[PDB]
RNA sequence: AUUCAUAAUAACUUUUCGAAUCGCAUGGCCUUGUGCUGGCGAUGGUUCAUUCAAAUUUCUGCCCUAUCAACUUUCGAUGGUAGGAUAGUGGCCUACCAUGGUUUCAACGGGUAACGGGGAAUAAGGGUUCGAUUCCGGAGAGGGAGCCUGAGAAACGGCUACC
RNA sequence: UAUCUGGUUGAUCCUGCCAGUAGUCAUAUGCUUGUCUCAAAGAUUAAGCCAUGCAUGUCUAAGUAUAAGCAAUUUAUACAGUGAAACUGCGAAUGGCUCAUUAAAUCAGUUAUCGUUUAUUUGAUAGUUCCUUUACUACAUGGUAUAACUGUGGUAAUUCUAGA
């Protein structure tokens, strides 16, 4: 008898299982952003639906309302901070007009590919999950790190990654050891 | 059933203790004392969660066995002693005093006071009666019985206890245009002056209190604690002065505090 | 193994609701009563051991009853019980005549004596006169508090009756 | 000379417990969670008190390594350090040994067996011997 | 708001309480007796407050069913008086008295794969279904019943009896 | 997250259900199961029955120490330290479990005690102790009666108990 640990679902399965248009756009976005499942689209669609209905229920209230100003501007600032909503178009109407790609372009897997450094979205995913990117002074192995526009200049190689230094790598050490074993000292 | 209860679980503790949901299944149940269970801060909560002088409850017991903590001039080595509103906590080590005043958010605030402030306290006169052998006495909000008071004192007034003797120094009367402190309700921790009060025959009278920022509100008189005249508080007020500005202006002071 | 009970005028066993401070039973909780079978007080062939106590010594000598005496285990621990034991007086000294027991540890000899209860010590007289002074000073403090409040009531009555007369 | 970079955030003086509390965060490159005993002797000359009066606990190093964050205490003297230190951390600092008691189930069994005997039990110890002998 | 707090008078009591208790320090004083006086507490203790409460209690709100429309009142049902019992109000019980009380606005009865609520699932809105179960309140310790001690139990890791 | 589709006919438009479809802190079961965090878990049928072990005991300078216990005492031949056992005080009426009863009953929100009890905590509180004193009973301080303890036993047995 403790306090219950809070948890919730972060995605929603679409109502129609087999629509050829929806399967087209899901697998288009899965290959475009190098995603693993359709769950990585459903989770982003869950965040669209939550913030869309939050802006919908707050646009229902009229202007100058303290609840509308507080919750609207906090969601506006959160979306501007993450970089989904741009510097302009800071309105809840544009929040209603947000799309799936506005969160897919802000992921660490997308961003590591986009500032060079990866040469592919799938190479960006495997560099992140093999601990080659430190965003600040902390390494990240989550492809959905969701960079928040204050870390873009600091998306670099990790200080403890063989690309970033401090180590020659495990398979390079074994290959160098075999060359030394076949050559001499 | 079958008798009094001795365990207080978490999620049943008072919310102003700000206790963690996790890290335990229970909360410190306050023992019997001068104040009610739901409206008092235990000494373990004041030391381990507010002062942060202790990491566990075992060392809270260790200071109280060392008798460093005392409230109202008395040691009170009990761990869950119910120190409440208008109670002074004196640590002779570090030469540090507090008064358990509320803040603007309705929680018990760490408000450090000087020694000439810790030399007295305010008490709201709960009831006035003639005791045995015809001796008048008053009972304050902390259960103190003070015999032979000045007969100008009525109920819902405030006295100033010497706190070194079971006597009074001076009293302040429940009238219009006096600083009052809200002790209960959702208006807890609001400071203002009495606009007027209503008679309400049958019970539960009401007091209209407006702030210095003209934020008028109403409160039951059970929650109203007179703490001085017009201005001039008998106690050093905590940071905030009980103004209760809206949350949009609150997030503005955070930007102003962050703006250096 | 059933003890015979005092006052059971029956030749058999019987179950009784035994309580505190009765025979054949020692309670373990407060107010606990338990039903136990006890042998009757009437002596019959069903007994195993009967307890006899001698109240009058006779002409002959037994092997192990009247020959051997057992030394007394504990002497009087209270001061008045010592005074009535040795018959000194109402007011004499007990510390001289405290019974002292010798303990030998093989190599070391040491002596032990009881804590003498209910003796008169100047600590006890200090505590006694402390409550005497406590009641005396409380009586003067409450009387002067009532006198100050009475003169405060007289001042308030004189002030209010002066204002009521000239208003 | 690994630039271990010892520092203490949120230092609070606690003369109530006659000690000082702080948060020990270290930055150890190319090295893991170095150990507690060189952190104790390092904090000894940090606060100029003594090696034995320094108590530390915590130090969960951050993910990706290089940085360890933990809690630390410096006591005014070792005598009051022992008075206000938990006994599990005495044996962590070598100042005491584990008091060799029985297992918890065995202690409960001993108490429940000792509940049956009213008194010392010396007369029943000789009584069972006399009952078995004769 | 009181026949309130409190006081006074006359009394009454298988006469309540009003320290024959413990630790540490032991200062000061002169009728120099181990004399007078004194400190810091602990445990107690009558009563009034306080707190933890408990007990009862005011209004309003509960699922399905009429193939359940009349129910309650012998063995209290509704009220009055008086008493008893209770910690205390009260048909709570007793004695006397009156014939009342509930009901189609669903009484009473039956069923519940009924502990109540805070809550949960689903859901555009309105709703539907669930809630034994991390919190609050209740009830029980195989079924009943009775009781001792205790401030508080009709206690079951207390007792007694029957099944 | 304000959505429908297949099936009556030779064909049509309907009513209408069947069937699909998507969730369930909603259970069971099949197949499969590499990593980290988090954690429901004998409720449903049987509040059916239970082997065994544990879950309630508690001592500070401050009630009682002649353990024929230990260190031995720390003017210390009354004791003084620690201290098993046992008298004494307090707790054991908290908790934990379960939901079988229970349908204005519990319960919920809201009222009352001017209709009551309340250990403990906290504040205050007691010069009168004079039986019918013109008859007080030791206050530098009344009494016994017991545990633990010693010794004699009973019964196969129990946290059973007797006599001294
Ligand atoms: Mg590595
Ligand atoms: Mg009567
Ligand atoms: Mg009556
Ligand atoms: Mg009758
Ligand atoms: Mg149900
Ligand atoms: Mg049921
Ligand atoms: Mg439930
Ligand atoms: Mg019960
Ligand atoms: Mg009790
Ligand atoms: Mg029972
Ligand atoms: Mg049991
Ligand atoms: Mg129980
Ligand atoms: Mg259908
Ligand atoms: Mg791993
Ligand atoms: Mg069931
Ligand atoms: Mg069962
Ligand atoms: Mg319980
Ligand atoms: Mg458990
Ligand atoms: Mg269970
Ligand atoms: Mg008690």
């Amino acid at each position: 008898p403790r306090a219950p640990r809070t948890y919730s679902k972060t995605y929603s399965t679409p109502k129609r299982p087999y629509e050829s248009s929806r399967l087209d756009a899901e697998l288009k976005l899965a290959g475009e952003f190098g995603l693993k499942n359709k769950k990585e689209i459903y989770r982003i669609s869950f965040q669209l639906s939550k913030i869309r209905r939050a802006a919908r229920d707050l646009l229902t209230r009229d202007e100058k309302d303290p609840k509308r100003l507080f919750e609207g501007n906090a969601l506006i600032r959160r979306l501007v901070r993450v970089g989904v909503l741009s510097e302009d178009k800071k309105k809840l109407d544009y929040v209603l007009a947000l799309k799936v790609e506005d969160f897919l372009e802000r992921r660490l897997q997308t961003q590591v590919y986009k500032l060079g450094l990866a040469k592919s979205v799938h190479h960006a995913r495997v560099l992140i999950t093999q601990r080659h990117i430190a965003v600040g002074k902390q390494i990240v192995n989550i492809p959905s790190f969701m960079v928040r526009l204050d870390s873009e200049k600091h998306i670099d190689f990790a200080p403890t990654s063989p690309f970033g230094g401090a180590r020659p790598g495990r398979v390079a050490r074994r290959n160098a050891a075999r060359k030394a074993e076949a050559s001499g000292e | 059933a079958r008798g009094p209860k001795k365990h207080l679980k978490r999620l049943a503790a008072p919310h102003h203790w700000l206790l963690d949901k996790l890290s335990g299944c229970y909360a410190p149940r306050p023992s019997a004392g001068p104040h009610k269970l739901r409206e008092s801060l235990p000494l373990i909560v004041f030391l381990r969660n507010r002062l942060k002088y202790a990491l566990n409850g075992r060392e809270v017991k260790a200071i109280l066995m060392q008798r460093h903590v005392k409230v109202d001039g008395k040691v009170r080595t009990d761990t869950t002693y119910p120190a409440g509103f208008m109670d002074v906590i004196t640590l002779d080590a570090t030469n540090e005093n507090f008064r358990l005043v509320y803040d603007v958010k309705g929680r018990f605030a760490v408000h450090r006071i000087t020694d000439e402030e810790a030399s007295y306290k305010l008490g709201k006169v709960k009831k006035v009666q003639l005791g045995k052998k015809g001796v008048p006495y008053v009972v304050t909000h902390d259960g103190r019985t003070i015999r032979y008071p000045d007969p100008n004192i009525k109920v819902n007034d405030t006295v100033k206890i010497d706190l070194a003797s079971g006597k009074i120094t001076d009293f302040i009367k429940f009238d219009a245009g006096k600083l009052v402190y809200v002790t209960g309700g959702r208006n807890l921790g609001r400071i203002g002056t009495i606009v007027h009060k209503e008679r309400h025959d049958g019970g539960f009278d009401l007091v209209h209190i407006k702030d210095s920022l003209d934020n008028t509100f109403v409160t039951r008189l059970n929650n109203v604690f007179v703490i001085g005249e017009q201005g001039k508080p008998y106690i050093s007020l905590p940071k905030g002065k009980g103004i209760k500005l809206s949350i949009a202006e609150e997030r503005d002071r955070r930007r102003a505090q962050q703006g250096l | 193994g059933f003890p015979m009970k005092q006052g059971v005028l029956l030749p058999t066993r019987i179950k009784l609701l035994l309580t505190k401070n009765v025979s054949c039973y020692r309670p373990r909780r407060d107010g606990e009563r338990k039903r136990k079978s006890v042998r009757g007080a009437i002596v019959g062939p069903d007994l195993a051991v009967l307890a006899l106590v001698i109240v009058k010594k006779g002409e002959q000598e037994l092997e192990g009853l009247t020959d051997t005496t057992v030394p007394k285990r504990l002497g009087p621990k209270r001061a008045n019980n010592i005074r009535k034991f040795f018959g000194l007086s109402k007011e004499d000294d007990v510390r001289d005549f405290v019974i002292r027991r010798e303990v030998t540890k093989g190599e070391k000899t040491y002596t032990k004596a009881p804590k003498i209860q209910r003796l008169v010590t100047p600590q006890r007289l200090q505590r006694k006169r402390h409550q005497r002074a406590l009641k005396v000073r409380n009586a003067q403090a409450q009387r002067e508090a009532a006198a100050e409040y009475a003169q405060l009531l007289a001042k308030r009555l004189s002030e209010r009756k002066a204002e009521k007369a000239e208003i | 000379s690994d630039a271990v970079t010892i520092r203490t955030r949120k230092v609070i003086s606690n003369p109530l417990l006659a000690r000082k509390q702080f948060v020990v965060d270290v930055l150890h490159p190319n090295r893991a969670n170095v150990s507690k005993d060189e952190l104790r002797e390092k904090l000894a000359e940090v606060y100029k008190a003594e090696k034995d009066a320094v108590s530390v606990f915590g130090f969960r190093t951050q993910f990706g390594g290089g940085k360890s964050v933990g809690f630390g205490l410096v006591y005014n003297s070792v005598a009051e350090a022992k008075k206000f230190e938990p006994t599990y951390r005495l044996v962590r600092y070598g100042l005491a040994e584990k008091v060799e008691k029985a297992s918890r189930q065995q202690r409960k069994q001993k108490k429940n067996r000792d509940k049956k005997i009213f008194g010392t039990g010396k007369r029943l110890a000789k009584k069972v011997a006399r009952r078995n002998a004769d």
